[PDB]
Formats: C-alpha cells, sequence, structure tokens
C-alpha cells in the first residue's frame, strides 16, 4: 500500500517499495553516526535529495486520495531574522499544480494547489514561550491525509490537530520528482532532520496513523528527551515530568548525603523569540553497561545498567541501603570502589508489560534479582528527596496514575544552544 | 404620657447630681480617672501600629500599591464600626460590660495579628482589633461623665485627653527602642519568621491589656443602673463611693445619708434576644434623632465631621510633604555620566544615585556589588557576567544584553523595561519579590522623632483647657481653637523645607487640641444618659468615616500643590466653627 519508502541502506538511501524510483543525493548531505537512518539538510544549494517516481504512479487524477508520513526535528530558532520566513522543505508542484510541506516560526505547514491556482493549507502551530516544549528540536510524527470528497487532515504523533475542506478544489498534478531541500530560508544556518518518509495511494484513518507511528517508534529501545536512542558513557542531564520545576541535586557524598529535587529552573530568553528553562542544570547522570551483550552503545529495555552521577566533575555511583525503614527508601551517590554490597543494578524500562511505549523509568534492584521498586521522589519535610519504592509498581499493577516514577534524559545538543 | 417621663427624668438627675455633690470629690474619681485613661492610651496607642510598621511589613510579606493603603485605613474603618456598635450596645448591656467586652476583642486581635504570616489574614485581624478599640472613647468619656458634679465636669473630663498623647508618646518610643534592631531573626517554623516589628506590635497591645485589668475592678455606673430600673446597686454603688471618698478625705466615720432613690419605671431564644437587641438599638437611634433632639444631632455631625476631616487630612498630609521634600532633595543630588566605553575588567562597587548613560561594554563581569536608585540607559552589554548583583530602585532601560550571563541576581524581569536580550541565560535566581517593594533605611529614626514632636505639641493646649474649661465655657473654647486652627490652615503656605512642616505640624498639633477637647465634653453632656454612648458612638463613627475620606483626599493631593489642602481645611474648619458657634450652652447645668 505503499508507494515510496526511503530507507537507509549501505551508504544510499533505497525505495522499499516495489518501484525502483530513482534517487540522487547532493554531496553535502549528512546522517547521523548513530542513526544513520536520520537524514540531515542543511541551507545550502549542494544538500538535496531528489527523488523520481514512475509515470504510472505521478498523482493526476481528481478523485484520488492520497496520504504522507514522516519523521522531522526543527531546532529552535533563535534571533528575530527567522519569523516571516516560510520556507520549503519537501516541494512536489511544477507548473503552479502540487503538494508541499513547509516550515515556518513555531510552524509546520501543508499546502496543496490545483490548475486553477486554488490554494489549501493546513498548519499546525506551536509555540515557542513554553518552559518545557514537546516540539522544540523534539523528533515529530507528521501524518497528512487527502479525501478529495471531504477534507485534508493533518496529524502530529498520532492525533488529529487541524483539517480543511478541499471539495472545493479542481484537478490537482504533481510533478514526476519529488524535492528534498530547503527552499527560499534567509537563515543561512538552519537545518532540519527528516526520517522514514512514506506515500500511500489511500487515506489514512486513525487506526493505521496510530498503529503506523508505533511500527515507527522503536519502542524497544529507550529514548533521550530529543527522541534519539540512549547511550552509554553519556551524560545526560534529569529532568522529572511531574516535578519539571526542578532538577536533581546532592549535597553530601556518601551513605549520610541524598540527592533531592533543587528548584526552580532558571530561564533563557530572546525578548519574544523564546522564553525556555534552563535544561542544563543539576548533577549529570550517566549509563554504564553491566550485563548487556549488545556491542553498540545503544540502551535497550529490561537492560540491567548501572548509574554513574557527576558530581563537580567526579563520578560517583547510584546505590541505597536494602535494608532501612520503609519501602520508600533514599537514593545516594557514593565513592566506585566502596560501594561494596548495597543495590546497585538498575533496569531500563520504555515499554510497559502490554508493549505500550512509555517514558524512561528505572527500576532498582539488588543482587539477588529482587525489585527494590521503581525511582522516583517523595517529600520529606519540604524536601522532594530522591527514593525507589515499590509503591509505583503497585499502581502500576492496579492500573493507577503512578506519581514520578517518569524520567526523561536530556544529552547537550546543538539545536537547542544553550550556554552551559 | 411624656410631660410625666420628662418630669421624672429632670427629677432623678437633680437627686444624682444633689448625691454626687454631697459624696464629693476624692479617691474615687482619681481612680477611675486612672483606669480610664489606660483604657483611652490603648486607644491612642492603636492608631500608630500600622503605620509604624509597614516599612518592614511590606517587605517581609512582599506588600503593593492599593495593599498598603487599605492596611493604612483598615484601622479607620475598624474603628467606625466598633465606635458605633458598641455604643449602641452600651445603653443595654452597660458601659463597664461592654468596655470590657471591647477591650477584649481588640487585646485578642492584636495578639493575635502579631504572629499572622499572611495579608489578608493581617489584615482581618487588624480589622477586627480595630473595631474592639473602636468604642473606647465614647464608652470612657460617658462612664466618666456619671461620677462627676456639675461643679468641675469640663476640667475634670478634658484632664481625661491627657491619656491620649501618652499614649502617643509611648508608641513613638517603642518604635524608636525596638523597630531599629533588624538584626532580631528569631526562628520558629521553617516556612515563618519572626522579626522586631512583631515585637512592636505584641509591646503596642500590652496597654489594652492593663487597662482590661485596671477595669476590672471598677464598679459600673449607677446612673445606668438607675435607668434600667435597677436601684439597689446604684445605690450600693453610691455608697461605695462616698465609703472611699471619705475614708481617703481622712472622715471614714460618716454615714451615707441617701436612703431612696427614684427610679425610671420599666414596663430560638439567643435570635429572640439578639432581635430585642437589635431592635431596642435601633429605636434609641432613631429617637437620637427625634424631635428633641434633631437640631442638636445635625450639628453635632457636622461639628464632628468637619474636624474629624480636616485634622486627620492635615496629620497624614504633613509626613507626606516631608517624605515628598526629602524626595526630591534626593534626587536633585543625582549624578549622571553620559558614556563609557569599558573593556575586560572586573567590577567592583556599591552605587547610590547615579545615573549611567550610553555606556558600552565589552567582556565585564560585575561580582558582588550593591546597587542603590542607580539606573542604566542606552547601554549595550556584550558577553558580560553578573554575579552576587543586589539591587533596589535599579532599571535597566534601552539596554541591550548579548551573550550574557546573570548568575545569583536579583535582576528580575520587571528591572528590564524596554530592554532587549539575546541569548541571555538567568541561572539561580535569589528569592524576592515579583514587584517593587522600595527601601527605607535610617530615615525611619525621624520619622518617630517627628511623631512624637507632633504628640508633645499637644501637651500645652491640653493644659490650658484643663485650667480654663469651666471658666470661659465649651462653645467659647470650642469656636475660639477652631478659629486658630483655620489661621493655621492658612499660614501653612509659609513653609517649604522640613523644618518648617515640623514646625506646622507641631503648631496645628498644638492648637486643635482645645477644640478636640472642647468637642468631647460638649457631646457627652449634651445627651441624656438613656441614650448618651449611642450618641457618642454614631458621632465618633462619622468622626472615624470624615478621617478615611480625609485621608484619602490628602493624599491624593501630595506632590501637586500646597493650594488644595489649605482650603479644604480652611473651608471645613470654618464651617465646623460655624456650626458650633450655633450649639447650646450646657455649663453650669446638671447631667441631664
Ligand atoms: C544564539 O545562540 C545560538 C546557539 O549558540 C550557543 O549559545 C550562545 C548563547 C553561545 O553560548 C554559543 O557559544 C553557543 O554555541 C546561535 O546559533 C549557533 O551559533 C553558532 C555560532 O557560535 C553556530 O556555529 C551554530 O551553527 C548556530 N546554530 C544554529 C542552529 O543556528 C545563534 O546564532 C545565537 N544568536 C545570535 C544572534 O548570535
Ligand atoms: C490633637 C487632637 C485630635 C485627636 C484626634 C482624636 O480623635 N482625639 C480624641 C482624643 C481622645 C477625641 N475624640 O477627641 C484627639
Ligand atoms: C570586591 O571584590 C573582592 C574580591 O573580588 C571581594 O572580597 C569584595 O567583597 C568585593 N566588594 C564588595 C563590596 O563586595
Ligand atoms: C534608545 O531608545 C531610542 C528610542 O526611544 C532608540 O532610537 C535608540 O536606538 C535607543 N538606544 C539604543 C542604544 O538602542
Amino acid at each position: 500500500t505503499s508507494i515510496l519508502s526511503i530507507v537507509y541502506k549501505k551508504d544510499d538511501l533505497i525505495d522499499l517499495s516495489r518501484y525502483g524510483a530513482k534517487i540522487n543525493i547532493g554531496d553535502r548531505v549528512y546522517y547521523d553516526s548513530i542513526d544513520k537512518n536520520q537524514i540531515k539538510l542543511i541551507n545550502l544549494e549542494s544538500s538535496t535529495i531528489e527523488v523520481i517516481l514512475k509515470n504510472a504512479i505521478v498523482y493526476n487524477s481528481m478523485y484520488e486520495n492520497f496520504s504522507t508520513s514522516f519523521w522531522i526535528k526543527i531546532p529552535k530558532y533563535f534571533s528575530k531574522i527567522n519569523l516571516n520566513n516560510e520556507y520549503t522543505i519537501i516541494n512536489c508542484i511544477e507548473n503552479n499544480s502540487g503538494w508541499k510541506v513547509s516550515l515556518n516560526y513555531g510552524e509546520i505547514i501543508w499546502t496543496l494547489q490545483d490548475n486553477k491556482q486554488n490554494i489549501q493549507r493546513v498548519v499546525f502551530k506551536y509555540s515557542q514561550m513554553v518552559n518545557i516544549s514537546d516540539y522544540i528540536n523534539r523528533w515529530i510524527f507528521v501524518t497528512i491525509t487527502n479525501n478529495r470528497l471531504t477534507k485534508s487532515k493533518i496529524y502530529i504523533n498520532g492525533r488529529l490537530i487541524d483539517q480543511k475542506p478541499i471539495s472545493n478544489l479542481g484537478n490537482i498534478h504533481a510533478s514526476n520528482k519529488i524535492m528534498f531541500k530547503l527552499d527560499g530560508c534567509r537563515d543561512p544556518r538552519r537545518y532540519i532532520m527528516i526520517k522514514y518518509f512514506n506515500l500511500f495511494d489511500k487515506e489514512l484513518n486513525e487506526k493505521e496513523i496510530k498503529d503506523l507511528y508505533d511500527s515507527q517508534s522503536n519502542s524497544g529501545i529507550l529514548k533521550d528527551f530529543w527522541g534519539n536512542y540512549l547511550q552509554y558513557d553519556k551524560p545526560y542531564y534529569m529532568l522529572n515530568l511531574f516535578d519539571p520545576n526542578k532538577y536533581v541535586d546532592v549535597n553530601n557524598i556518601g551513605i549520610r548525603g541524598y540527592m533531592y529535587l533543587k528548584g526552580p529552573r532558571g530561564s533563557v530568553v530572546t525578548t519574544n523569540i523564546y522564553l525556555n528553562s534552563t535544561l542544563y542544570e543539576g548533577t549529570k547522570f550517566i549509563i554504564k553497561k553491566y550485563a548487556s551483550g549488545n556491542e553498540d552503545n545503544i540502551v535497550r529495555n529490561n537492560d540491567r545498567v548501572y548509574i554513574n552521577v557527576v558530581v563537580k566533575n567526579k563520578e560517583y555511583r547510584l546505590a541505597t541501603n536494602a535494608s532501612q525503614a520503609g519501602v520508600e527508601k533514599i537514593l545516594s551517590a557514593l565513592e566506585i570502589p566502596d560501594v561494596g554490597n548495597l543495590s546497585q543494578v538498575v533496569v531500563m524500562k520504555s515499554k510497559d508489560d502490554q508493549g505500550i511505549r512509555n517514558k524512561c523509568k528505572m527500576n532498582l534492584q539488588d543482587n539477588n534479582g529482587n525489585d527494590i521498586g521503581f525511582i522516583g521522589f517523595h517529600l520529606y519535610d519540604n524536601i522532594a528527596k530522591l527514593v525507589a519504592s515499590n509503591w509505583y509498581n503497585r499502581q502500576v499493577g492496579k492500573a493507577s496514575r503512578t506519581f514520578g516514577c517518569s524520567w526523561e534524559f536530556i544529552p547537550v545538543d546543538d539545536g537547542w544552544g544553550e550556554s552551559s | 404620657g411624656e410631660a410625666q417621663r420628662r418630669k421624672e427624668r429632670e427629677e432623678l438627675a437633680q437627686q444624682y447630681e444633689a448625691i454626687l455633690r454631697e459624696c464629693g470629690h476624692g479617691r474615687f474619681q482619681w481612680t477611675l480617672y486612672f483606669v480610664l485613661g489606660l483604657a483611652l492610651m490603648a486607644d491612642g496607642v492603636e492608631v500608630f501600629v500600622v503605620g509604624f510598621v509597614l516599612p518592614s511589613a511590606e517587605k517581609d510579606m512582599c506588600l503593593s500599591d492599593s495593599n498598603k493603603g487599605m492596611l493604612g485605613l483598615i484601622v479607620y474603618l475598624g474603628m467606625m464600626v466598633g465606635a458605633f456598635l458598641w455604643g449602641g450596645l452600651a445603653d443595654r448591656l452597660g458601659r463597664r460590660q461592654c468596655l470590657l467586652i471591647s477591650l477584649s476583642v481588640n487585646s485578642v486581635f492584636a495578639f493575635f495579628s502579631s504572629f499572622v504570616q499572611g495579608y489578608g489574614t493581617f489584615l482581618f485581624c487588624r480589622l477586627l482589633s480595630g473595631v474592639g478599640i473602636g468604642g473606647s472613647i465614647p464608652i470612657v468619656f460617658s462612664y466618666f461623665s456619671e461620677f462627676l458634679a456639675q461643679e468641675k465636669r469640663g476640667e475634670h473630663l478634658s484632664w481625661l485627653c491627657m491619656f491620649w498623647m501618652i499614649g502617643g508618646v509611648y508608641a513613638a518610643a517603642m518604635a524608636w527602642a525596638i523597630i531599629p534592631h533588624y538584626g532580631w531573626s528569631f526562628q520558629m517554623g521553617s516556612a515563618y519568621q519572626f522579626h522586631s516589628w512583631r515585637v512592636f506590635v505584641l509591646v503596642c497591645a500590652f496597654p489594652s491589656v492593663f487597662a482590661i485589668g485596671a477595669l476590672t475592678t471598677q464598679p459600673e455606673s449607677p446612673r445606668f443602673f438607675l435607668e434600667n430600673g435597677k436601684h439597689d446597686e446604684a445605690w450600693m454603688v453610691l455608697k461605695q463611693v462616698h465609703d472611699t471618698n471619705m475614708r481617703a478625705k481622712g472622715h471614714p466615720e460618716r454615714v451615707f445619708s441617701v436612703t431612696h432613690i427614684k427610679t425610671i419605671h420599666q414596663e430560638q431564644r439567643w435570635g429572640v434576644r439578639a432581635l430585642s437587641l437589635g431592635g431596642q438599638v435601633w429605636g434609641n437611634f432613631l429617637s437620637c434623632f427625634g424631635p428633641e433632639y434633631r437640631r442638636i444631632t445635625l450639628m453635632m455631625m457636622g461639628v464632628w465631621f468637619t474636624m474629624s476631616f480636616s485634622y486627620y487630612g492635615l496629620t497624614v498630609w504633613f509626613p507626606d510633604m516631608i517624605r515628598h521634600l526629602q524626595a526630591v532633595d534626593y534626587a536633585s543630588r543625582t549624578k549622571v555620566f553620559p558614556g563609557e566605553r569599558v573593556e575586560h575588567v572586573t567590577f567592583n562597587f556599591t552605587l547610590e544615585n547615579q545615573i549611567h548613560r550610553g555606556g558600552q561594554y565589552f567582556n565585564d563581569k560585575f561580582i558582588g556589588l550593591r546597587l542603590k536608585s542607580v539606573s542604566f540607559e542606552d547601554s549595550l552589554f556584550e558577553e558580560c557576567y553578573f554575579e552576587d548583583v543586589t539591587s533596589s530602585n535599579t532599571f535597566f532601560r534601552n539596554c541591550t544584553f548579548i551573550n550574557t550571563v546573570f548568575y545569583n541576581t536579583d535582576l528580575f524581569e520587571y528591572k528590564f523595561v524596554n530592554s532587549r536580550l539575546i541569548n541571555s541565560t538567568f541561572l539561580h535566581n535569589k528569592e524576592g519579590c515579583p514587584l517593587d517593594v522600595t527601601g527605607t533605611g535610617e530615615g525611619a529614626y525621624m520619622v518617630y522623632f517627628v511623631s512624637f514632636l507632633g504628640t508633645l505639641a499637644v501637651l500645652p493646649g491640653n493644659i490650658v483647657s484643663a485650667l480654663l474649661m469651666d471658666k470661659i465655657g465649651r462653645l467659647r473654647m470650642l469656636a475660639g481653637s477652631s478659629v486658630m486652627s483655620c489661621v493655621s490652615c492658612f499660614f501653612l503656605s509659609f513653609g517649604n523645607s522640613e523644618s518648617a512642616m515640623i514646625a506646622l505640624l507641631c503648631l496645628f498639633g498644638g492648637v486643635s487640641i482645645a477644640s478636640w477637647n472642647a468637642l468631647d465634653v460638649l457631646t457627652v453632656e449634651l445627651y441624656p444618659s438613656d441614650k448618651r454612648t449611642t450618641a457618642f458612638g454614631f458621632l465618633n463613627a462619622l468622626c472615624k468615616l470624615a478621617a478615611v475620606l480625609g485621608i484619602s483626599i490628602f493624599t491624593s493631593f501630595v506632590g501637586i500643590t500646597k493650594a488644595a489642602p489649605i482650603l479644604f481645611a480652611s473651608a471645613a474648619l470654618a464651617l465646623g466653627s460655624s456650626l458650633a458657634l450655633k450649639l447650646p450652652e450646657t455649663r453650669g447645668q446638671v447631667l441631664q
């Protein structure tokens, strides 16, 4: 049911469908080292991708429904040059007729145009003044459906965002060749990332969009704050979804010391461009492989690892005493060689028992394989202290709403551009 | 029917006057004078607490505008409610009973407000304390009047106003000796802080407790007993007065010759009692507006309103004008540095009252600096670094910041007015109020002194009234002091410095006191004993409302011109004196 599907291969991009679309790539197109299937496009003439379909699959009808889907990562817009700067990223218009998708300051726009020069635009808007954003510099699953009889709809991460009637539009012609390049961007340091571009000749409904989202989400692998793979030997800042205005901090080193949630977070401001909350605050968490037999650095589900903590550019270990008062027992950062027999092993969890993808969670267990419990935070005398407790597991068993057992790992990224 | 009641009331008043003349003046009268003087000193202290603690509470509670003014006016609103309430209740429950109730309410809520942390709770506590202390003046004056013979009534009643001035002096001294110790940081509870102004509030709530303690040992006034149909206890109280007086004199052998005193003939349950009390109080209030008392009540209303309006407006306007003059001098001493180009260098200083214009600082790290009323205008900051910066009344206007970091600074978003920040980071912002709160330092000291001076200004005139109340008359003293108050209001224009304002405030305070003493005695003597406290409380409620209006207007008139307050005060005082000159004369009459 897919006509075009660009997928990475041995130093090339190959169409998975049985159509043999000819793909040519410019000399300045990049690939991520870990996730080479992600394609990076910069604001250069050479950083271009052309794909050519066949004459038997060119959209030239009036009653033909069709859908597109992809994953896009767009960095933060930093200065005033970027507003009112609509630039096309994917294009299929020839002789002023076709479909295109473009980006503006906090906007993703899908445009249809027929032989009668009638414009239909479906736009998704995300703000930049939010404290913590779900779309700024993070991977977004965009799916656009077109039923010529009823409507054109857009979907962000599988949920409907906007829809517009297109029954007035006439005959829509499509180019023999599809574009992948930044056109019309005045910013000379602006780039995007796209991956997993699929095309279908029918309008998808909610069920197909959703199960496509789960299929392409790679639920078996942990993800950081930016949506990339989680890796060992890389310092991550810690964010709590339940309490996003405080960062993990430590006061003392050893068993007598505890790690708690200290706030409030700072801010990064550019005077009506962005008012974001500082993400590089707190103590960095490093993940060290213990029992993972995989050769790559990618952190997968059910991996049993160790958690180093960086304090004053010195690496300590997460550990706690398995035998103390109460179930919610405090966590501590202690010296590497002096750990002895305190519990260190932590199991990383990404998807639930049923296989539904959720955020990153850590389940502390002892050396005997007994679950100490999920890691979260609890309030002791007006201090949010980090503790490992079985309460979250009990709530999960009862299908209740857990509070604070979900974490986010934020590595330093160029798309955020924050000063550390 | 009316004639018989009038004859009975007149004969009762005459017999009561004869009994009081027989008993004489002595130790009982002086003891009660001191007790009610403490009760009045509580009221005199109560009016200064919020004004003295506002500079510290504004920082300790993050008080903004439209909240300090309400805090100032809440005491007068509470007094306005309490005066009416307790004046209405005193004619049906008793002078001493209602005095104890109201004073206890004042002490309870003043003690509670000393530990309250929030603002709305502080407003509620202060309002209830003002309600408790509102009825001190009417009840005290009507209670002391009913133990005095006609020979010396104005003098002995005007001696009772020394304690208001004593209370003002006590409040000023306590504020001077307690508030300046800002180092006191007693900690009870992590989230709560105990500063010195709370200690000041406690010491200011002390005189109401002392007044209650002194009042426990005094008997009810016999006149209230006689009006309400109770003759045994009235006779017992009169006998106690006689025995105390004659034992003090030195003749503890004579016998109370009075045997019988003529008495006014008397003609769900909680709700019924409350409804009955409300109905009787409303009846007393309406009868106060009766055919016999309809001219008198209106003239008294006019005099009270006009004099309260003028006095309170002036007494609030004087400190505001002094503050405005000091601020004008401070702004006149401001230094200006137009333009400076600064290269890589660490910055250390503490700047006061400066304006730097057109600056250009490149890679400058400002470490550990205190800024007081320092303004940067038209400046450009590039790759700068602000650390341990603390600032008050400091603003960055028309400024551009590029790649700058604000680490451990209290430079909040309200200090950057019409400023552009590019790629700037705020880290570890210091705890502080969301908006400006201003700062008061050593300049509070003189303020206390000023208040003290004003209170001392009352000392001479009072004495003169106390030595001349029964020689000239209440009407003549009232008019001849209101005229001098108007003259001083006109003379107001001849002063533009702090010393001139202090002298003018002292002169006005020393001139208006005789008029206030005469007004108090006249409103005591002009009403019958079954409506005295109701009428006095209503007039005191009117006085507090006029005080609120005058305070609001005269605060709105600071820094604009000196003609509007002068015109308002002079007109109001002239109208009050004109209305007062038409009142009836009460000198040389039985308390009827
Ligand atoms: C605002 O900053 C961004 C990000 O730069 C980071 O943050 C700065 C505050 C400063 O600490 C830099 O050293 C940081 O690297 C700028 O965008 C990047 O600028 C660098 C230039 O050093 C360039 O190499 C990158 O490619 C830029 N990235 C993107 C996505 O454009 C941005 O230019 C700054 N704004 C201005 C007006 O200078
Ligand atoms: C300076 C005299 C004015 C003050 C204002 C005020 O309210 N005063 C009381 C004195 C107990 C009064 N009701 O006369 C005196
Ligand atoms: C000036 O700098 C020194 C050292 O940098 C520091 O000790 C001192 O406190 C600074 N001055 C002030 C007023 O803080
Ligand atoms: C100061 O403000 C004026 C307008 O009010 C503006 O023209 C000027 O450029 C500003 N100064 C700087 C340094 O930008």
